[PDB]
């Protein structure tokens, strides 16, 4: 009885959202948001093999698809890549935690990577952050992913687009 | 804190009330919504809603 | 509206559905009666996991436990909510 | 306590190469130039042997009665 | 697919590849580290030790010194093998020092091997030092083994997979000498000529100020391959070696997989 | 201060151009919040020490020599001024981009 | 099949915002103003050279000399002048086009379209 | 070194080796991935503490996942021979 209680009342992944307000405790952290923001820039190009490599840490297997580029040379793209693991109906048009400076521009025509904007499920332009994936920020896409796809969809995110993030990371190279 | 707030629970009816049986709150916060299934201290943002239906054309 | 609106809104919303409390609650109860004797009320062979618990989420799941919940309202009123799908 | 027998990044052998070092400094030799021309060229091996303290000619007169 | 030499040292070897893959390349120098053998004191056998270090210490230290494992490999079984008993594929090594009035450093030269073609590499590696009246009387043997058990067990120190150069000098920035930390580039007559191209790391630091006298390319399907061993076997026999470890895993894999498809 | 998250072999650990692989790695997102300028500072006058061979003395107000003069000079010993190098990874060969 | 095809040359390519970024301006016939986001590696194009541009979700025929994508067509605003902006998302990498009857009210296209978007060497 | 199957099917295949780390698994890699045929091929390290990979392949159902990997232990065995035989001569 005490195991059944446990299981069906106590698992973590019941509890990503907080009593204490409407937002989830776990998120994002600190090389997460690093890697995300550096594989979710405009500049990001991947070839087949670098596709692979970042890939491979995760479950997905499957049809990557055409490269978002198909000459001169076939490239990928970052954001092309994260678009495989969101929801088919997904939209979400917010700012990022760039967005503060210089590069306020309010609105979807932004010279920057500075507004996020998803429509059915496909990352069109912005960078992740953490105002989208960063822990103990309610009203982030993280949030309302969570909220209209069960704690199932948050725990299969967080465990799979998570990885590619440190992948990548450690794939280029951050140092200080 | 925790020793006098210990013996509260919800009722069947939405009241709050001790287990010695005096009510405290005839309907839990004001509209009987848990915060941890509010979008962020809210019942339902209504504009997240029309976000999710139309936004792909907007 | 007896005395709210909202509370009328609330036991119309939990008039036909489970807590999380009562389906752990059940869970724990068939799990009980399945670890010594208790056959179950469906084919243990499919199944990817043998434990009690897992069996008695799968039973739960599809509908076939014979147990009904007492509901008993602050002023006396007495709900029962069945299970079984039937 | 006593020079290590291999560099600990590298597996150099740099234990061979202390006796030479400690004299020839001690002689009025500049360190690089002698750390050079051992064939010490990567600076962990360097710095292996530029931070060695050798206790145990001091630890030898205070042994185990054992 | 010609492979080119660079340099031959006493110790190091360096190599250009010309039609292989990354990633055989790659492969090739994590097995020259992790499944190549050599000899290397596995067990200790203390009868007396006075000295300051410890029993672990001293066999530690015994452990870490590389011995001469180059014929050993066609008369001694391979850990792969059966190898823990049917003696025949051990070797042994005795040490029996004294001091007997001054202190005394005990070298690798006083080392003992039973069989005369397996001896320590270097005969100048200071083992312990014993003070007045101090004594040790050790048996140690010897076993072939892979570096992937074990770090006392590769045959290299350093095992190195780079990209391959190409600097083309279009003008005649003179700031490059100086900024280059491989001194690739000099300056003869004042035409800024590239001496040794294939000392460049593709560090791109010259195109931050010269920035249109100098190009930087890397050739897309050759590689510099350059291991350094140390000692106990030379660089040709341990590329080999390696190689051979890759061919056997390899024919393993598909035996086992071809059968029961 | 920290703990061992996991141990690292000298195949798998992200070796340089010359070889050198390192003895222990450390987090970037560690510095910017402490603000332990020091840190690097004793690393590039590590670096500097043992390529030279000269005494570094790090005692406050009084610190010789300067860091200009060590990057110099670590620049003279075939390094590059910024205690940067070029690296490698080494579990798949592919030359990091920075 | 609502293809788009136009012959114009480039105006300039300045340096953008990001680190490597490029954009790449063309001012067009029919009072077309493409402008779009390149990177190092595709910059195949000089300051001012004459190119023929395509839209159309059909797959054209491209060689290795030549610059193109595929990407969704998500962005259709009006101005107060009534002129157009209209913009194509080639999974990151922004197309602009400034035009007169707009790409979706001229009924050339809809919301959300996959399209293919090549430009070559004439 | 022990192998086994997780899924099978025409144009996928799942396999778990036991006893190999990153030096088979690269190699495996990259040799399919050159293999004709071939739309997907990867590697995985499940934990750094174990030493164990699983490879992922999937074909476009021309040949066989099965097929593709004997045809890269085929190529890279041939690249190891040629490399021992040019060593030899330097
Ligand atoms: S200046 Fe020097 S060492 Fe490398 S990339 Fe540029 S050459
Ligand atoms: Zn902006
Ligand atoms: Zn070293």
């Amino acid at each position: 009885e005490a195991i059944a209680e446990a299981r069906e009342l106590m698992l973590v992944h019941k509890n990503i959202i907080t009593p204490r307000y409407g937002g989830p405790i776990i998120g994002g952290g600190q090389d997460y948001i690093s890697g995300a923001y550096l594989l979710s820039v405009k500049t990001t190009l991947l070839t087949v093999e670098e596709v692979a490599t970042i890939l491979g840490v995760t479950d997905f297997v499957g049809e990557l698809g055409e490269p978002a580029i198909l000459a001169p040379k076939p490239y990928y793209t970052g954001k092309q890549v994260i678009s495989l693991f969101l929801p088919k109906d997904f939209n979400f048009h917010g700012p990022a935690n760039i967005s503060k400076g210089p590069r306020a521009c309010k609105d979807e025509i932004c010279p920057h990577d500075s507004f996020i904007v998803i429509k059915n499920g496909l990352l069109l332009e912005g960078v992740f952050d953490k105002k989208a994936i960063g822990n103990q920020q309610p009203e982030s896409m993280l949030h309302w992913s969570i909220r209209e796809y069960g704690t199932e969809y948050g725990k299969w995110l967080m465990d799979n687009v998570f990885k590619m993030f440190i992948r990548f990371l450690e794939m280029r190279g951050f140092t200080m | 804190l925790i020793n006098a707030l210990s013996d509260l629970r919800i009722e069947y009816d939405g009241t709050v009330r001790s287990l010695y049986g005096d009510i405290v709150q005839v309907v839990y916060g004001d509209d009987a919504v848990h915060p941890m299934y509010s979008a962020h201290s809210k019942s339902v943002n209504v504009n997240r809603v029309i976000e999710r239906v139309i936004g792909w054309k907007r | 509206m007896t005395i709210d609106k909202i509370n009328e809104i609330f036991k119309e919303n939990w008039k036909n559905k489970l807590t999380k409390y009562e389906i752990a609650r059940i869970i724990s109860a068939r799990a009980l009666q399945l670890s010594m004797g208790a056959l179950p009320l469906i084919d243990t062979s499919n199944l990817k996991s043998d434990d009690v618990i897992s069996i008695a989420e799968e039973e739960l799941k599809r509908g076939v436990l014979p147990i009904t919940i007492r509901r008993i309202y602050p002023n006396g009123q007495v709900e029962l909510i069945s299970v079984r799908k039937i | 306590m006593i020079i290590p027998i291999r560099c600990f990044t590298c597996g150099a052998v740099v234990a061979d190469k202390w006796e030479p070092f400690s004299n020839r400094v001690m002689g009025g030799e500049d360190p690089e130039k002698v750390l050079t021309e051992l064939g010490v060229n990567r600076y962990c091996c360097r710095r292996m042997l530029l931070s060695h303290v050798n206790i145990i000619r001091e630890i030898i007169h205070y042994t185990r009665p054992i | 697919m010609p492979i080119s030499l660079i340099e031959r040292n006493g110790l190091r070897l360096r190599l250009v590849l010309e039609n292989y893959p990354l990633e055989f390349v790659n492969s090739i120098r994590r097995a020259s580290i992790l499944y190549v053998p050599v000899m290397a004191v596995d067990e200790v056998y203390f009868i007396e030790n006075n000295s300051p270090l410890y029993d672990e210490i001293l066999a530690h230290r015994l452990a870490l010194v590389p011995f001469v494992s180059d014929e050993a490999l066609e008369h001694y079984r391979p850990p792969e093998e059966c190898a823990e008993n049917c003696d025949g594929c051990y070797n042994r090594v005795y040490l029996d020092v004294e001091a007997k009035d001054q202190p005394l450093m005990i070298y690798s030269r006083d080392l003992k091997s039973e069989d005369q073609m397996i001896t320590p590499v270097s005969g100048a590696i200071p083992i312990v030092l014993l003070g007045s009246k101090q004594k040790i009387s050790l048996e140690a043997r010897l076993r072939l083994g892979y570096g992937k058990e074990h770090i006392k067990y590769s045959p290299v120190s350093v095992s190195i997979v780079r990209y391959y150069p190409k600097v083309t000098v279009l003008g005649n920035c003179e700031k490059a000498v100086e900024v280059c930390p491989e001194g690739v580039f000099a300056m003869e007559n004042n035409k800024l000529v590239v001496k040794n191209e294939l000392s460049c790391i593709l560090c791109e630091e010259c195109l931050k100020y010269c920035a249109g006298s100098v190009s930087i390319e890397s050739v897309e399907n050759k590689f510099i391959l350059e291991i350094e061993s140390v000692g106990s076997l030379k660089p040709e026999r341990i590329l080999i070696e390696a190689s051979k470890s890759l061919l056997r895993k390899l024919s393993e894999l598909k035996s086992k997989l071809e059968a029961g498809k | 201060k920290g703990v061992v998250g996991i141990l690292i072999d000298q195949v798998d650990m992200p070796y340089t151009a010359k070889g050198i692989v390192p003895d222990i790695i450390l987090n970037p997102h560690a510095l910017p919040s402490r603000m332990t300028i020091g840190q690097i500072m004793e690393a590039i006058g590590g670096k500097y020490a043992a390529l030279s061979g000269k005494p570094v003395d790090a005692t406050p107000f009084l610190e010789t020599p300067k860091l200009q003069e060590m990057q110099k000079e670590i620049l003279k010993l075939g390094h590059l001024p910024d205690s940067t190098e070029v690296v490698y990874d080494g579990r798949t060969g592919q030359k990091l981009k920075s | 099949k609502e293809m788009m095809q136009g012959t114009c040359k480039i105006s300039s390519i300045e340096k953008g915002a990001l680190k490597n970024l490029y954009v790449v301006k063309m001012d067009c016939d029919n009072d077309l103003k493409i402008e779009f986001d390149i990177t190092k590696e595709l910059s195949i194009f000089s300051k001012d050279e004459e190119v023929t541009f395509i839209i159309s979700r059909e797959k054209p025929e491209y060689s290795e000399k030549d610059f193109c994508a595929h990407g969704y067509l998500f962005l259709e605003r009006q101005q107060e002048d009534g002129s157009f902006i209209d913009e194509i998302s080639l999974y990151g990498l922004i197309v602009k086009i400034l035009s007169k009857n707009g790409l979706i009210n001229s009924k050339l296209f809809k919301m959300m379209d996959h399209v293919y978007y090549c430009v070559k060497k004439k | 070194m022990e192998i086994k199957v997780i899924k099978e099917e025409q144009n996928y295949l799942e396999l778990q080796i036991d006893g190999e780390e990153h030096t088979i698994g690269n190699l495996l890699k990259g040799m399919l991935l050159k293999v004709p045929g071939v739309k997907f091929a990867a590697y995985s390290l499940p934990h750094p503490l174990i030493t164990s990979i699983t490879i992922k392949i999937l074909t476009d159902g021309s040949i066989s996942a099965r097929e593709a990997l004997i045809k890269a232990i085929e190529l890279a065995e041939n690249y190891a021979n040629l490399f021992i035989d040019e060593v030899k001569k330097i």
